[PDB]
């Protein structure tokens, strides 16, 4: 049952155990199903949780708002502050 | 000539007055539109007979700019001398925000500037440019909105269509000397011819 011996003249026999195992689709739907309250778990913990760096000084006080081109927008931003700064100083004086 | 601009008719008879308001004057003078705080829905304070939209009157009727693109070539040394030239156009147009185009070197001159809004970096001396790049700034430029262009950059036939499809109502430009700029001053609002090939010669 299940199991194979085979003789080869000038070799050695080998003996063959085989077991044609497969997991049922109630298993399979059982580990997506695990996986997805995996994740909303996860998503409500860890959203719960901290953030060190966006939260961070080094991070809002830069002027970062969660968006990609901020970095960008900000330095030409503090040059036009800088020209409109000598502007106004030259309107003082 | 005849044949670009027919039905002529001249130029302006000198009796022609143009209107009333939106006439004379600099930019700083216009007293309407003016606030009405006492309008319960916010609405603006609007001179007897005039449409309500009188801020699109300025450019056809006074030529008022309010935002001017000076595309200057060279480093910093054509860049630093383009500064009286800049000072000319604030003094002339009160209000008005100046952007200039230059290359990496020239855009550092503009730090010590206090009237250029935005400086960028545009590889000017590159004739065949990157499609994407290119694009990507006639877009920038044309979303500006500028009213003039001004370009000390001496233009061929592709500098006149890359300013002409700035939408703006000034185009004006140096241009090559030699034959090769035939047509530029067609796209083109106006059109200077320097004394050589090189205008940092001067
Ligand atoms: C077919 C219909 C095609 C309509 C194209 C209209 C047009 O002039 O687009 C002008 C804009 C210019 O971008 C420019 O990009 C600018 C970017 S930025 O704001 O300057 O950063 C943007 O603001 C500006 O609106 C835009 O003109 O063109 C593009 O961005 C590329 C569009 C290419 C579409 C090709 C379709 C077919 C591809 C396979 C062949």
């Amino acid at each position: 049952m299940a199991v194979l011996v085979e003789h080869v003249e000038g070799q050695r026999d080998l003996i063959t155990h085989k077991s044609i195992w497969h997991l049922s689709d109630a298993a399979i739907k059982n580990v997506y199903l695990f996986y997805m309250m995996f994740t909303c778990w996860g998503c409500c913990v860890f959203g719960a949780a901290k953030d060190p760096y966006y939260d961070s000084e080094q991070y809002r006080g830069d002027g970062g708002d969660g968006t990609g081109h901020w970095v960008y927008e900000k330095q030409e931003d503090i040059e036009e502050a800088g020209r409109a700064a000598l502007w106004r100083e030259e309107l003082i004086e | 000539n005849p044949w670009l601009d027919l039905f002529y008719d001249g130029e302006d008879e000198p009796e022609t007055e143009y209107g009333s308001m939106f006439s004379d004057g600099k930019q700083d003078e216009d007293p309407y539109p003016r606030d009405n705080p006492e309008n319960p829905y916010g609405f603006l304070k609007f001179p007897q007979g005039y449409a309500v939209e009188m801020a699109s009157l300025g450019s056809k009727v006074r030529g008022d700019v309010r935002r001017c693109c000076c595309v200057v070539s060279g480093g910093v040394y054509d860049n630093l001398l383009f500064f009286p030239a800049i000072q000319l156009i604030k003094d002339r147009y009160p209000g008005v925000q100046i952007d200039i185009i230059t290359s990496a070197r020239g855009k550092q001159t503009y730090e010590m500037n206090k009237n250029v809004r935005w400086a960028t970096v545009y590889d000017l001396d590159d004739n065949f440019p990157d499609p994407a790049e290119y694009t990507d700034m006639l877009g920038l430029l044309k979303n500006r909105y500028y009213d003039m262009v001004l370009s000390t950059k001496l233009a061929g036939l592709g500098h006149a269509a890359f300013l002409f499809m700035t939408t703006a109502r000034d185009r004006v430009s140096y241009v090559y000397p030699n034959v090769n700029a035939a047509g530029a001053g067609l796209l083109l609002s106006e059109t200077f011819t320097p004394d050589s090939m090189n205008l940092s010669e001067g």
